[PDB]
């Protein structure tokens, strides 16, 4: 409907936002929230099962059950049967943005700052932020991640190495 | 509005250091970066809420976290729960929300004084940066940072053992038992 | 009174006096709501409801009685006999607020924000009140949910401080 | 500003013990969440203000709190009222701001030396973990402790009772005489 | 007067000097209050009354030499000598207010803050606190009743002979 | 700085024992809140600074002072003053600004054995808690506890009086010359 | 010159000796305010003043040479060699001013800043703070300087402290 949407649209978060259009990027941007719904209704498939599914992939299982009045069975079901909206890469980057801290985003702005200047990347920026950056450099893909896994094992975080390399394994 | 009420009042009766603890326990259900602006019991609550694992027909969980700092009388005097209660519910398999993993450091971390703690990071100092190593570094920060680099976890915990076994054998035993539970 | 005294009023103004201001005049700008202050003093001085008195009524309210002894070199006694004389441009209904949001700290709107967030659904006290005032939950003649709310918080002073306006009021 | 400048001369007058025996005896008017962050006794008249409790026009509070607390001076001197007078008011009935329960605990606490609290620690080592039996606490934090752990409620004395019958009867009396008034 | 010598000098100082500065030239730029030191200088600048006696002047407030010395290459003789012959941009009213402010540590302007909340309503300052009452009207050049007052009350004489030989050399 | 290089030089010679009776000494210039964090000579001179009771001009407190610790050989060598300029001084009116009530007690205060102080405090244990009648504790502490409870001052002496009457009476003829000085 | 060894050096040292690293090198960036070591690092390598010989000659003033044996693999000979064999990154004043430091304790300084309690103000010194603290507000009102220790000569004998006296004399002599 329209409510619904002004309900969602209104119950986000800045940074939840940021993840949203990090995510919806892979599609292939819109400042608002709501012209990247207009964008999806008209354009994409805006289906229940795909918005459902992106929720679930912030965590937000509050405005999952509130609004869709659905429980986490129905997103859990259609990634058992098929991811259709997000990819795995773009759900690991988001989980690995999502545990690391203020040193942590400090230390790889610093590291990566060796073959990047200091105004492209400039400063307060998230994980997303240098991702993308990463992106426009073009030397980070899906499958090209040996970069980023040294420097990742270069700040001593050797659980998210691990976590690179299973899923490197399942895909 | 009885409920933000009656979880205000629980919040109001929590220092610094259960709320670090607590912060330490959610570490399974609540990201980093989630978790470095935290400084109140509210903010907590509210990630919580976030997850719906809290809201008024759901209590267990909160009920197990504040059970597991043993602060009875905030269980007794809002939850209107007993201690046996909550030992009985706990008992029962499948109820468990909470690794007792997680538990059994948390444990174990009740179990050192100061003089034990100067100990312990004089006896790590070959296998842990001093960096990490920071006088103002508790108990919990170290599990976190040991957590962090994959020297510490449920599979590895020889070197645990082994650091441990100066200080004290209890923590032997409670090591044991936790291994024998899975 | 001239452009030059407003835009010296403007210049010497702080954010914080400024947004108060803003808040203050809600009850007046009802017609509509200007984004600038400066447009505001210009709107109500083209309304003819804005002159010196009123000037120095706003100036007292906001405390700033060094501008008017620099300004208007004028003192507190003037516009006290001013406001026991004059009918009182806004209502204390606004007054009271304000006080109260001087009083409240960020943990304690942290707090009432959380408290408050169940009949709803960074931002300041003030901006809660013109919020509730939006949704229609609080009026100048309904203060039992406010006084509850701040009864919850055990902040005691100010349920005294409304019970007592209240009890002035009639 | 002579009511301000008459609070500040009373709280010059005070050293860190007794503002930790107020901040004891004020717990059930305080939550513990604005308990911690008090270093001065200016603070908590700033808290008790908010609450309401201590005014121009009303001193009778703070006139209890320095009575129980063994301060005559200050009080004939910045209050200008004796021990008669303070006692005659005690005695009317309602007027005791202070549950008599705190005020016996802090009896008993008073009349310990440090082998009886080493003593003490040690008897408590039945069902308290040596991480609160560890010498830097005082007996204040072993009743706040024990008070957080449901076992010395206002109901529940008999462990209270068997731990202090190891060092002196005479704390049985005490314990007897605040029964006999309820 | 190099621009660049403007921004030298404002990298030099720190944040608390840069307060300390903001608050002296607080008196002659009150019709614009500058948000930034950097700007106060250049306002100072176009207005023309910033030059090198003024900028060694404003410098040696701060007791700052080592820029003297290797900036301006001037000793504290020859800025005294200027000093005693040129007029002073500063009254002594502010540099008083200065060297008190220097003198009580953190501990106490709570003390202060806390009896002065009657006339008033969250890391307060003393030069931040001067500068409130001065916005109330209460504390000026020419009255120092309060102040002075409060100080004795605090148990803090010295500063009341400062204040009392100010008074007499006026 | 030749001035504070002689305080320092004056307050290096010092020691706990005198350190504590110059800090006694002080009780009316020094309340409890300033008074407690007090642990060296330079300290107190700054307290004593910011009052405006010691400085280049006026140096008659800090001679009171060391005549009444009775330090003549710092007198004499980092003051160049006598005994007998620092009687006539005393002699002359208004001039002392130290109670003679705290001389006084001070006097006997000096003038006591261990078995006399073992004396006093089983004379006085009824009326006093056995913290503060610790073995360690000094004259000077029960005496500021007295005077805390307002059993002990200038309006009233009787108990004092009762309670050294049972080992001498000399001190009982320095109380009562000072009775009839005043 | 990587960052990696940088940040490597960064996390390795303990925050002491942090504060003695910023006042060693303070006259070499001195036109500007450096918060941080990390930041302090990354302006000399922009102004290209920074080198290996750099870094070495460093570590070797803060004395933590098995840092340099087991990342650089280099003993304390050679950076004494290339010290001797290249001008000094630092000035023999700031070494002594640090070495003055590092030979002290707590008890001293609170003599120290009351004898010069004149000169500064009680809330600047009411904050704990380190010989090379005071040193540098000394220096910020021009009393102290590398060719006039006058001032400090004079506190130090009045300490009834005389081998850092003579300590300075030496170093007066080299001049």
């Amino acid at each position: 409907s329209a409510e619904v949407i002004h309900q969602v649209e209104e119950a986000l978060d800045t940074d939840e936002k940021e993840m949203l259009l990090f995510l919806c990027r892979d599609v292939a941007v819109p400042p608002n929230v709501r012209d990247l719904l207009d964008i999806l209704r008209e354009r994409g498939k805006l289906s229940v099962g795909d918005l459902a599914e992106l929720l679930y992939r912030v965590r937000r299982f509050d405005l999952l059950k509130r609004i869709l009045k659905m429980d986490r069975k129905a997103v859990e079901t259609h990634l058992l049967r098929n991811p259709h909206l997000v990819s795995d890469y773009r759900v690991l980057m988001a989980e690995i943005g999502e545990d690391l801290d203020k040193s942590d985003v400090s230390s790889l702005i610093f590291l990566m700052k060796d073959y990047m200047g200091r105004g492209k990347i400039s400063k307060e920026k998230s994980f997303l932020d240098l991702v993308v950056e990463l992106e426009k450099l073009n030397l980070v893909a899906p499958d090209q991640l040996d970069l980023l896994e040294k420097c990742l094992k270069n700040i001593h975080r050797i659980d998210l190495k691990t976590k690179i390399q299973k899923y490197k394994q399942s895909v | 509005m009885d409920f933000s009420r009656n979880l205000y009042d629980i919040g109001e009766q929590l220092d610094s250091e259960d709320l670090a603890s607590l912060k330490f326990l959610s570490l399974d259900y609540i990201p980093q970066r989630k978790q470095e602006p935290i400084k109140d019991a509210l903010m907590l609550f509210q990630r919580l809420q976030e997850k719906r694992m809290l809201e008024e027909s759901n209590l267990s969980f909160l009920k197990e976290l504040l059970f597991r700092i043993n602060r009875l009388d905030l269980l007794i005097t809002y939850l209107n729960t007993r201690k046996e209660e909550m030992e009985r519910e706990l008992q029962t398999p499948g109820r468990a929300q909470i690794s007792a993993y997680r538990v059994m450091l948390y444990q174990i971390s009740e179990e050192v004084s100061r003089s034990e703690l100067r100990s312990f990071k004089g006896g790590l100092q070959e296998e842990i940066s001093k960096c990490k190593l920071d006088d103002d570094m508790n108990l919990l920060d170290i599990f976190i940072e040991m957590e962090k680099r994959v020297i510490l976890g449920e599979g590895k915990l020889d070197i645990l053992k082994r650091v441990c076994a100066q200080i004290n054998k209890s923590l032997l035993k409670i090591i044991n038992d936790y291994e024998e539970f899975s």
